[PDB]
């Protein structure tokens, strides 16, 4: 698809000297074909200047191997100069057109950990650790005995207190001070039958 | 499994192309003939040019190919969805974020927009950025908000990472930026307007993707910023958040809603403009939000209507609009002017 652009300039270039000839109108799919004709014919000098000048040990093409290949493929030269009084003389040189550009980026972790590791070759680029390896989580460390036995500890204290209020606004209750329901409701006494069988009972 | 039958081009056509050149009356078999051999030639040179650009090793056939071609009971441990080396490459991210140097900043904002399929370093990330939003709106610091949002518009050019599942905790801190309060200093709200700007350019990039379902995204949002411009008595910094909202969604939802509102938000401007005894803050405050909204508002305008009778387009505009709406009327002609 981008090669196409160059096709277009040679067939600017065929518009250009269409103007340079005097044609108002034209038929596009012809001009195309003489487009395609017209680079049919450089390849076809190029051919030409290749499978000759390889009859040489030289590589190089000069200016004369030109002349016999522009007089074998049927041109007179004579009029190269008097055509230059047409060419670069009428018709208005179009330039180029080739944009490119490098962008830019940046992706800067720090971690490399192998620069030249066991398959050692000094011509690479280890990208990250971020991306290639991995690692593994605990996320759950304390470790920290007196205050682990004081939440135990804590803990204790808690449900002595929980069931204390919990059977003391429960059942009988006989207070400290007057109606004390909410700071210290003791529980009253049950007495009940047998006392021996249940404060002698491991 | 297969069939291939010969393509053979209808002879009578053939015979057309034939007579064009005024040849004889032809019987039908030759031509049908012509049609098979030449068929056979375009296959097998079809054939030719499938071996060369599978020697060139593309799919595709140009023109100059055939061109060659015509050469002839206590449970483990858990463990979460990050490891160390991504956690610790997750508080370089929340690090550049708090980041003072510009150099770490725009390494920041390139690597959330370019980490493609990174997928786990999903929600956890935006949750509490946007708990870190909610609390930095308290702590009211635009240091903060300008890091998030433009840390948002990183988020929303990853083209990989989907928002879709983890939309509705991000939208809300987004609209929590625009509405108000937005407050550091009382001569500093400047630069909070251009957070506004901002904050409403991200929202015109959130809602060209995702309001094809549910109209969670227009119709909500709309009818928000619908009744924030209803709600009477509330500072201006609601009625801009509100309007340039409003007016990032397009062309066609500011013909629709600034069309009664041009002259009824031009009674808001003369409220304001020859209105109360002194308060400064508020008037200067509300003065270039009008002033901003007028001119961003009359693209809309001159694309609709034609810039002629200017003084009769002042009266069609409540006359505060007038002149500044015909001198954007003339910026505008100036920018047809360069097209």
């Amino acid at each position: 698809n981008y090669h196409l652009a160059r096709r277009r300039t040679l067939q600017v270039v065929v518009s250009s000297l269409l103007t340079e000839a005097g044609f108002e109108s034209a038929e596009k799919a012809s001009v195309e074909t003489l487009t395609e004709m017209l680079q049919s014919y450089i390849s076809e000098i190029g051919r030409s200047a290749k499978s000759y000048c390889e009859h040489t040990a030289r590589t190089q093409p000069t200016l004369s191997d030109i002349v016999v290949t522009l007089v074998e493929m049927g041109f007179n030269v004579d009029t190269l100069p008097a055509y230059a009084k047409r060419s670069q003389r009428m018709v208005i040189t179009x330039x180029x057109x080739x944009x490119x550009x490098x962008x830019x980026x940046x992706x800067x972790x720090x971690x490399x950990x192998x620069x030249x590791x066991x398959x050692x070759x000094x011509x690479x680029x280890x990208x990250x650790x971020x991306x290639x390896x991995x690692x593994x989580x605990x996320x759950x460390x304390x470790x920290x005995y007196q205050v682990l036995r004081e939440k135990a500890a804590s803990q204790r204290r808690d449900v002595e207190r929980a069931l204390t209020r919990f059977m003391a606004k429960t059942g009988e209750t006989q207070s400290l001070f007057k109606d004390d329901v909410s700071t210290f409701p003791l529980i009253a006494a049950r007495p009940f039958t047998i006392p021996y069988l249940t404060a002698l009972l491991p | 499994k297969l069939k291939l039958s010969n393509t053979v081009l209808p002879s009578e056509s053939m015979k057309v192309v034939a007579e064009s050149m005024g040849i004889a009356q032809i019987q039908e078999e030759t031509c049908q003939l012509l049609t098979d051999e030449v068929s056979y030639r375009i296959k097998e040179i079809a054939q030719d040019a499938l071996k060369f650009m599978h020697m060139g090793k593309r799919q595709k056939l140009t023109t100059s190919d055939i061109d060659y071609a015509l050469k002839l009971x206590x449970x483990x441990x858990x463990x979460x969805x990050x490891s160390v080396e991504q956690q610790l490459y997750y508080k370089e991210i929340t690090e550049a974020c708090v980041g003072s140097c510009e150099a770490k900043r725009a390494e920041a904002l390139q690597s959330i927009a370019t980490d493609p399929g990174l997928y786990q370093m999903l929600p956890r990330f935006s949750t509490f950025i946007s708990e870190g939003v909610r609390v930095n709106v308290v702590q009211n610091n635009l240091a903060l908000l300008i890091y998030l949002m433009r840390m948002v518009k990183a988020l929303m050019d990853n083209p990989t990472l989907y928002l879709e599942k983890y939309v509705h905790e991000l939208i809300p801190a987004v609209m929590t930026c625009i509405v108000s309060r937005q407050l550091c200093l009382r001569p500093d709200v400047d630069n909070h307007w251009a957070l506004r700007d901002f904050a409403a350019r991200l929202v015109a990039q959130i809602c060209k993707h995702f309001s094809t379902t549910t109209n969670n995204i227009q119709s909500r949002i709309t009818k928000t910023f619908t009744k924030s411009w209803v709600d009477e008595k509330t500072p201006w910094t609601t009625r801009y958040g509100s309007i340039a909202g409003l007016a990032e969604l397009g062309h066609d939802v500011i013909k629709t809603l600034i069309l009664p509102r041009l002259q009824q938000e031009g009674e808001r401007i003369r409220s304001v403009l020859d209105g109360p005894v002194l308060s400064n803050i508020d008037r200067i405050g509300a003065d270039h939000v009008q002033s901003l909204l007028l001119k961003h508002c009359a693209p809309v305008l001159a694309k609709l209507r034609p810039p002629p009778d200017n003084q009769d387009a002042y009266r069609a505009e409540f006359g505060s609009l007038g002149p500044l709406l015909c001198s954007q009327v003339v910026k505008a002609r100036a920018q047809a002017a360069l097209q």
